[PDB]
């Protein structure tokens, strides 16, 4: 790409959730999605290859597709009501269709199936972009209507995200699918506590994208796709090995990381509505996810995986990476828990 | 929960009626700790670049601690007003609705029978 | 020391401890009130803008 | 306590900023100064407990576990200095800085006053804990032994944190003082007898409890030394020591709920006592010697007895430098033939005659010879199970003849007999080693003049 | 095969030092180590943490708490009240319920 | 004294100042929580003559 | 809005056209003009749940 | 004897497509 | 000279320097300045000394 | 609709009474489920032909009423017998015998067994949940 191209799209990918997340008329909203979805398409698809083609078509239709319900429902809000937002008087099932459609584009579980495929699909930057800065404005609009959504199909969809989260994290060789798989784990918790307390969705969506921005500078470091590339990071960049250790069992939810704080404050709050049985299954599918984190972390740090040859040529040139986000993200996700307080209200 | 309250001023992140709460002390224990996460964040970026750890970039590593005491002390500040907020509204609320909250009268131990569990 | 100094900072630890937790359990009440009354500053959910409202004389009377 | 919590973290920058040749020298002795220091917490002139602040208290069951955990961190650094003398500076330096983060942890884990800070450190000691097992450990099965050993724990742990959160929901704090005083009966519902397990489970699984013990052999045979002294010594004692905290709450359900636990812990310290008889592998043998141990522990503070309590006090303590010391010993084979196989080397009191002494001391301190504080726990862990039950001796009896009958078992077979004169590398035993072994016995020895200091909260 | 080092052959510690304590390859670093060992080991903890720990008085009020005791049972019989009572506490300061 | 004997020797304040420190933030922790000194039932007593606190 | 952008900055990109009784071109009231007056009315200021 | 390390058996069964 | 490549970290970029302590300078400036208005406000409010 | 009120009935009478009508209701909850696994398993792993998928439908849904059925028999003459309508246990052991029927129709021991228990406690606790008034799905309170 040019550089006004660049430009161009890059702004329009800024835009977008920026104007779903200003917007008081829900068409406006609607259309902060719209400029999301066609300006990440190009992006998804520059390598021009049968992979990233694929994933770019994957994502155009499911896309599109979410985007014309979600604009059903705004329609039908607004022939019962005559106003451009949902009220506490907009038909439920209008409010279901909304919240069926809002997950589908945020790839939760059973919505969930394009997304480890697309993330396979594209580069690692677009990937971090994809599970990240994608998430926003979707999840914008939900925070303004959590009074008014179902509490039944929230869990259902939550605890289902969770659970197939860890079984599809489980089967992993790719590190781009596993970490879409960890996006549909954290989703499931960021959905739960939504219609109880939204402040602690942005929290638990906060501390994820912070745990996984730097997660994804440490694959592009190397251009790391698989676990055996991985693996050998002792070799490449073993000043590397402590903190994604630490990113990894942060985004498991071991204490005394950063990262046990969503699920304990989620928990917490899920139980002082009753919410036991949930919340308790949520929290024991968990740990499937500190399972396979782990095994990433024994072929990474914990154990040497053989080497090549060739690999000594890499050591006698210099790099100029990462930069120094990295660090700071990588410290803040990790080490922040004595913090915790500031960070929950 | 809080933000539809009464008197809330959009996108604002530190009120005026927060100037009247004591701010933290600099040598706050949250600041301090603060400051050493950017010193770490420091020697770990040396450490990523293969540089001297302690030694490289002093000039670097002090723009790091004072990035992070200088940022936590005004999100301190908005921290310390928002729980301020809390108690300011809990309490206001038990004022106007004191039906809803009685004081309740307890009773001394010589009144209560508590059951005895014999350990044996 | 003497005894006095833990015996009584124990006793600082209880109240602080104490008060603590009574104002743990007034919150979670005050909330649940708060939210299914909806009479006070919490739970205040939006409802639409009155000032974008037009009351100007309109093409016909009747309105 | 952070004048003992200050010290040990400055540790980690010791350790970093030592040049490569003073390390250790630093570092064990600093470490060592740090366990005069944690003695202050004895100084104990009346009946209220020591509250420092709102965040850290010491009392009788505490202070010993304290001074304990600080004691072994320098036992545990000249433990591993002869296998990682290979290793390059960093990764040296590495593994002390986990060793000093166990010390870190443990102590502030003793000494928290409220339970979900007890919740995070408790569970803040697996990261350092697995490091050590999977990073240093010797074998292809320390992989294994990684995954068994954190995952034991954390599906245990986790209905444990949800029993933490409803308990502050309903009564709006975790702080233990208060629980203590505030305690109202429970009802008898099926709801609370899962609130009972849930607050069980976890302290029952770290004992270990005989039926979900199979990770404690694993890890203890593929971990290296000092990751074997710690976890005999101090993190098994974190199961009893959180049963002992949270069961004040949990009246009157123990009556009954703890039926099934007294029955596996003593139905089982007889299947883990008698596994010791047939074990091909040393380390093994320990390692299950140890479930046997901590199932009398579970015993007895089922029972909730005054009795019963202190057994369990000194018990704790005395199996924790008695267990500790017997790695050692077989490390120090260990690293001379590079085999835990029992019957390889044999005849070793004709070489080795000063830790052939060490190795009777360990063995008669772990029989519970008579007046050792092993003995005296075990005894008065009887006195109350016989009180409880009459037909608990029968039970008892048959674990002394087997605990005497393998503690000897393990003495002749490698002490005695023929030397295996095919070992021609068997050097004589280090100083460091020999040191070693006086530091765990010494304490043993003066802790049997002075058994006041470990009785605990009940006498 | 796979380019993979062969494996280290056993060593005798005291073949290079004789006077090896189990420390350090390095004599000097060796004898030194062993000296903070035995230093800080025993001659400052156990002998000066036994010494604290032996000087530390009224342990857990044992000591005032005989004392206490012979006094009680002193005066409890010269003036012909019971040594001890079942009722730890006053009835006079307990209500029953009427049932 | 001498660069090369003081940058190996300097070390050696880091766990004492810890113990000096943790016994400064331990004095601190005592100041916070006076509310009951010279106050409870079992131990207060009317001020000696030049005496400002029962304990500190 | 999630982010009130617009209030701060007290600009109306879409505020102003958000339901029926909103200014209208050449003053032609909508449908149910008065009624919506009525309601939004009522239920200013009392939030939500009470507006129920 | 030498600490174990991943050969290429072990290596291996990370090289499928799946787990 | 040693590298047969010239270093791109050959010398101090002065520029980065005299900007990082003069950010940090600043900071420190105005953080303690701040702190102090914080103070007498507080106490002007709430009518202390 | 009336549907949801027809899977009222089975608490509207205690436990150990009217067996006949608790084997109903399991029966078409159970079948239910396995429409459902069948729909999923068909659209995401589709069958060689038609007449496969309509069989394997069949093999499912009918598995799963059977489950549903002997789980509501053996609970209810359970209680029956034992004349214990509020026990627990009568739900364990009906789990137990749904999840010995699982294995029995798959042909695995170790799919009985391990169907037992998890079945067994999963119904166990769901009586649990029924007397203690414990909530699926709580609507928003705090
Ligand atoms: C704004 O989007 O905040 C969202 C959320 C707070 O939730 P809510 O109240 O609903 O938002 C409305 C006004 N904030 O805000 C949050 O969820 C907070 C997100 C925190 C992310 C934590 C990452 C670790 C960073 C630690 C350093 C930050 C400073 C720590 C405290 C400094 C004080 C010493
Ligand atoms: C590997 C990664 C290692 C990093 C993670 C470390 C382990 C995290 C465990 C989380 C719990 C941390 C303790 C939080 C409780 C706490 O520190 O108290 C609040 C503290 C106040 O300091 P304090 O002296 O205890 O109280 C007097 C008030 N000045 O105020 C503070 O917040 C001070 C923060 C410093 C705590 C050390
Ligand atoms: C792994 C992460 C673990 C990090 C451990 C480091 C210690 C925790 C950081 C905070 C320590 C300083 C502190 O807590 O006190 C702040 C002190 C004033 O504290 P004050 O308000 O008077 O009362 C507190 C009473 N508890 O204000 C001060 O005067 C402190 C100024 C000195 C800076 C702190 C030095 C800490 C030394 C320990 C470093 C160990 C690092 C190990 C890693
Ligand atoms: C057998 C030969 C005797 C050898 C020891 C002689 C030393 C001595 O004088 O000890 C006597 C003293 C007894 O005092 P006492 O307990 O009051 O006796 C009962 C009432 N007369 O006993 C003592 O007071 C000394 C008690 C030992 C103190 C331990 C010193 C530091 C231990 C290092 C830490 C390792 C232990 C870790 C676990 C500790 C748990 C608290
Ligand atoms: C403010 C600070 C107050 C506390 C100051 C404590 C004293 C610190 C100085 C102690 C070390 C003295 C200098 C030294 O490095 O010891 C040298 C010794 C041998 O080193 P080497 O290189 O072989 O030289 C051969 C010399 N014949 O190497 C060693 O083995 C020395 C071992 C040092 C162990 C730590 C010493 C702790 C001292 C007690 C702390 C008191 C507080
Ligand atoms: C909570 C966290 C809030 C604070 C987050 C931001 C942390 C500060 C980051 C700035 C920093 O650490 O220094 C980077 C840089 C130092 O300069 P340098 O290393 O020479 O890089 C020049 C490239 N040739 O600094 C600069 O050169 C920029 C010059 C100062 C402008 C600001
Ligand atoms: C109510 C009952 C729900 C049952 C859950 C579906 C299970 C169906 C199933 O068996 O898996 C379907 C599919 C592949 O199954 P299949 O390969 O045919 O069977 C094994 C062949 N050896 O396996 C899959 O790919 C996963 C099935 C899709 C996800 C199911 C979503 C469950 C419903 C969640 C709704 C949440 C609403 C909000
Ligand atoms: C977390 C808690 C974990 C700790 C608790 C442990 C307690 C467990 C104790 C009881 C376990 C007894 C198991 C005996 C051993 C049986 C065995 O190993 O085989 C299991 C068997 C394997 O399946 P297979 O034979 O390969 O046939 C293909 C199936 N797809 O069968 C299977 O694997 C598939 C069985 C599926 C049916 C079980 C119920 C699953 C649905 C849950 C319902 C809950 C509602
Ligand atoms: C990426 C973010 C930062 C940059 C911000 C965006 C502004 C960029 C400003 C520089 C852009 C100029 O970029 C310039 O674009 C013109 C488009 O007319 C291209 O030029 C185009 O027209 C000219 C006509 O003479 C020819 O070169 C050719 O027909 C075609 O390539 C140039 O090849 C490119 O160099
Ligand atoms: C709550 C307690 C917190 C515990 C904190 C956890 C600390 C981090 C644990 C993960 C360890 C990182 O993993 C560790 O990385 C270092 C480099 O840094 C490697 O270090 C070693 O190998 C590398 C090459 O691979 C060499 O360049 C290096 O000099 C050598 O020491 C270790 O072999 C590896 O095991
Ligand atoms: C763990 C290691 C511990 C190391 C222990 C070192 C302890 C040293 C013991 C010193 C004991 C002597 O201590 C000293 O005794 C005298 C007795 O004249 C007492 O002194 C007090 O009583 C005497 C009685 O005549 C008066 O004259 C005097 O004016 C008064 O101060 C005090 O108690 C103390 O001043
Ligand atoms: C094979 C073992 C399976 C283990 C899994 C758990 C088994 C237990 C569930 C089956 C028990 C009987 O079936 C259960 O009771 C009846 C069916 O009429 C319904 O019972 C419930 O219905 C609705 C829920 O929609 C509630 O509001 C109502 O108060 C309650 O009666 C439930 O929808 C059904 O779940
Ligand atoms: C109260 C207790 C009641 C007990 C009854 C309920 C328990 C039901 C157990 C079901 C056991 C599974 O059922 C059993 O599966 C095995 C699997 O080898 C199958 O066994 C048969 O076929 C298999 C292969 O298909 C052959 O290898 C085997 O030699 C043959 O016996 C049968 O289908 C059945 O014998
Ligand atoms: C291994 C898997 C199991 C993990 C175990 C999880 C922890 C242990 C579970 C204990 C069960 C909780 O038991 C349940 O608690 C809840 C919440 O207080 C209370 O139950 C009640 O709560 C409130 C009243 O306070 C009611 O509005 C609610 O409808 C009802 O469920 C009862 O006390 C008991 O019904």
């Amino acid at each position: 790409m040019n550089p006004i191209t660049l430009a161009i799209i890059y702004f329009t990918i800024f835009l977008g959730p920026v104007i779903t997340m200003s917007s008081t008329n829900l068409m406006l909203m609607w259309v902060g999605l719209e400029f999301s979805l066609l300006a990440i398409i190009p992006m998804l698809i520059n390598k021009k290859n049968p992979r990233s083609t694929e994933a770019a078509t994957k994502y155009f239709v499911t896309q599109a597709t979410a985007s014309m319900i979600i604009l059903l429902a705004i329609v039908l809000n607004y022939k019962q009501l005559g106003t451009w937002m949902f009220q506490q008087q907009t038909n439920g099932l209008i409010l279901n269709m909304t919240l069926m459609a809002l997950s589908m584009k945020l790839g939760l579980a059973p919505f969930h199936f394009w997304l480890p495929e697309v993330t396979q699909g594209i580069p690692l930057h677009m990937g971090l972009i994809l599970l990240t800065w994608q998430k926003i404005a979707p999840l914008s609009i939900l925070i303004q209507i959590y009074p008014l959504l179902n509490s039944t199909i929230i869990l259902m969809l939550a605890i289902t995200s969770i659970f197939m989260g860890a079984w599809g994290g489980l089967n992993q060789t790719q590190m781009r699918k596993i970490m879409a798989y960890s996006s549909i784990a954290h989703m499931g918790w960021m959905l739960a506590i939504l219609p109880y307390n939204p402040s602690l969705t942005l929290l638990n969506l906060m501390i994820y994208i912070i745990l996984t921005a730097p997660m994804f500078m440490a694959l592009m470091l190397n251009n790391s796709m698989t676990i055996n590339s991985i693996s050998l990071l002792w070799n490449k960049t073993p000043a590397m090995l402590t903190m994604i250790s630490l990113m990894l069992l942060s985004l498991g939810g071991l204490p005394p990381l950063t990262g046990f704080l969503p699920k304990w404050i989620i928990i917490t709050e899920l139980m002082k509505n009753n919410c036991l049985i949930m919340a308790t299954l949520m929290a024991m599918m968990a740990l499937l996810n500190l399972f396979f984190y782990t095994r990433l972390i024994y072929s990474t740090s914990l154990t040497m995986f053989p080497t090549n040859n060739n690999s000594k040529m890499m050591t006698h040139q210099t790099k100029t990476k990462p930069n120094l986000m990295f660090s700071t993200l990588a410290i803040m996700s990790t080490m922040t828990l004595p913090l915790a307080p500031q960070l929950i209200t | 929960m809080m933000n539809g309250r009464p008197g809330h001023e959009p996108l604002k992140f530190l009120p005026d009626e927060a100037r009247s709460l004591p701010p933290p002390k600099l040598n706050d224990p949250r600041l301090v700790y603060m400051g050493l996460l950017g010193y770490c964040t420091g020697l770990m970026d040396n450490m990523l670049r293969m540089r001297p750890v302690m030694r490289a970039g002093l000039h670097r590593q002090l723009l790091f601690v004072t990035s992070f005491v200088f940022a936590g002390y005004f999100y301190l500040k908005r921290q310390n007003y928002l729980y301020a907020v809390k108690d300011h509204d809990m309490f206001g609320y038990i004022k106007l609705h004191p039906e809803d909250f009685p004081e309740k009268e307890k009773k001394t131990y010589a009144e209560i029978l508590e059951p005895f569990h014999p350990v044996r | 020391d003497g005894p006095e100094k833990n015996y009584e900072k124990t006793l600082a630890i209880l109240q602080i401890e104490s008060e603590k937790a009574e104002l743990r359990l007034k919150e979670q009440e005050v909330r649940r009130l708060m939210r299914a009354r909806g009479d006070g500053p919490w739970y205040q959910f939006p409802t639409p803008e009155k000032e974008f409202i037009d009351h100007s004389p309109k093409a016909t009377p009747d309105n | 306590m952070l004048k003992i919590i200050l010290p040990s973290l400055m540790l980690l920058p010791l350790t970093w900023l030592s040049s490569p040749k003073k390390t250790w020298t630093n570092v064990t002795s600093y470490s060592f100064l740090i366990s005069l220091t944690s003695l202050t917490l004895l100084w104990q002139t009346d009946e209220n407990y020591k509250n420092f602040s709102n965040m850290f208290s010491s009392d009788p069951l505490s202070t010993p576990l304290i001074i304990l955990t600080a004691w072994l961190l320098p036992l545990m650094l000249m433990a591993s200095q002869n296998h990682l003398k290979k290793d390059n500076n960093v990764l040296q330096k590495l593994y002390i800085s986990m060793l000093i983060s166990l010390q870190i942890l443990l102590i502030m884990t003793f000494s928290a006053t409220e339970l979900i800070m007890f919740y995070i450190l408790f569970e803040a000691t697996l990261i350092p804990t697995l490091i050590i097992i999977t990073r240093w450990g010797n074998q292809t099965e320390r992989l294994n032994a990684g995954i068994y050993f954190l995952f034991y724990t954390l599906i245990g742990s986790i209905p444990l944190l949800i029993a933490l959160i409803l308990i502050q929901n309903h009564v709006g704090t975790l702080n233990l003082m208060i629980l203590s005083f505030t305690t109202h009966t429970l009802d008898a519902s099926w709801s609370n007898n899962l609130l009972w397990l849930a607050c069980m489970m976890a302290f029952l699984i770290k004992m270990p409890l005989y039926g979900v013990h199979l990770w404690l052999p694993k890890a203890h045979v593929e971990a290296p030394i000092a990751g074997s002294m710690i976890l005999a010594a101090i993190l098994l004692k974190l199961g009893s020591y959180g049963m002992i905290r949270i069961s004040i709450i949990l009246d009157p359900l123990t009556k009954y709920m703890a039926y099934p636990f007294i029955l596996l812990s003593l139905w089982g310290m007889i299947m883990t006592s008698s596994i010791c008889l047939r074990q091909t592998d040393l380390k093994s043998l320990i390692a299950y010697s140890s479930v046997s141990h901590m199932a009398l522990v579970i015993a007895s503070i089922m029972i909730q007895t005054p009795w019963s309590f202190m057994g369990a006090t000194m018990l704790m303590i005395a199996h924790g430098l008695t267990s500790s010391l017997l790695f050692c010993l077989a490390n120090s084979n260990y690293e001379r033939i590079h085999s835990r196989t029992m019957i390889m080397a044999r005849g070793l009191q004709m070489v080795f005659p000063l830790m052939a002494t060490w190795w009777l001391m360990a063995s008669l301190a772990n029989l519970a010879l008579p007046p050792s504080i092993n003995l005296m726990g075990e005894l008065f862990i009887t006195m109350s199970l016989f009180s409880w039950s009459n037909f608990t001796i029968i039970l008892m009896g048959i674990n002394i003849i087997i605990t005497g009958m393998y503690s000897m078992y393990m003495i002749i077979t490698t002490q005695r007999g023929k030397l295996t004169n095919h070992m021609i590398n068997l050097q004589p035993s280090h100083t460091r080693e020999l040191t070693l072994m006086a530091l765990h016995m010494i304490p043993l020895i003066l802790l049997t003049t002075s058994p006041k200091l470990i009785t605990g909260l009940t006498m | 095969q796979w380019q993979e080092d062969p494996e280290p052959e056993d060593e005798n510690v005291y073949a290079k030092n004789p006077d090896f304590h189990g420390y350090d390859s390095d004599p000097v670093v060796d004898v030194w180590n062993m000296r903070a060992v035995f230093f800080f080991g025993f001659s400052i903890v156990l002998v000066f943490g036994t010494t604290f720990v032996a000087y530390v008085p009224d342990y857990r009020m044992q000591e005032w708490a005989r004392r206490e005791a012979e006094r009680l049972v002193k005066y409890r019989e010269v003036n012909g009240l019971p040594i001890m009572e079942s009722n730890y506490f006053d009835p006079s300061k307990i209500q029953l319920p009427e049932d | 004294t001498l660069f090369q004997l003081l940058r190996e020797h300097w070390v050696h304040i880091l766990v004492p100042a810890g113990f000096v420190f943790g016994c400064y933030l331990d004095r601190k922790d005592d100041e916070k929580l006076t509310a009951f000194r010279n106050k409870s039932m079992l131990f207060q007593r009317e001020l000696r003559p030049n005496e400002e606190v029962t304990w500190k | 809005p999630f982010l009130d952008i617009q209030k701060k900055l007290g600009i109306s990109l879409d505020r102003h056209f958000m339901f029926l009784s909103a200014e209208q071109p050449y003053k032609n009231a909508a449908r149910c003009h008065a009624f919506e007056k009525e309601w939004i009315e009522c239920a200013h200021g009392i939030g939500g749940t009470r507006a129920k | 004897a030498r600490q174990w390390q991943p050969d290429i058996e072990w290596a291996e069964q990370f090289s499928g497509a799946v787990m | 000279k040693f590298y047969v490549r010239e270093p791109v970290n050959a010398k101090p970029n002065w520029l980065a320097v005299g900007l990082s302590v003069g950010a940090s300078v600043f900071m420190w400036i105005y953080l303690i300045q701040t702190h102090n208005e914080d103070v007498l406000e507080y106490k002007r409010r709430n009518g202390l000394e | 609709a009336m549907v949801k009120r027809f899977f009222e009935s089975y608490h509207e009478v205690p436990d150990g009474t009217q067996c006949h009508r608790k084997t109903y209701i399991t029966t078409a909850l159970g079948g239910i489920c396995g429409i459902i696994g069948s729909a999923y398993s068909v659209s995401l792993n589709p069958a060689d032909s038609t007449l496969e998928a309509v069989a394997r439908v069949g093999r499912y849904t009918f598995t799963a009423a059977a489950i549903g059925a002997m789980f509501g028999l053996t609970t209810c003459v359970s209680a029956q017998v034992r004349e214990k309508p509020d026990d627990p246990l009568n739900y364990f052991i009906g789990g137990c015998a749904g999840g010995l029927t699982l294995g029995a129709r798959t042909h695995s021991y170790g799919t009985a067994a391990m169907g037992c228990v998890y079945m067994g406690t999963a119904a166990a606790l769901f009586k649990i949940g029924k007397l203690e008034g414990w909530e699926l799905f709580p609507t928003p309170k705090v």
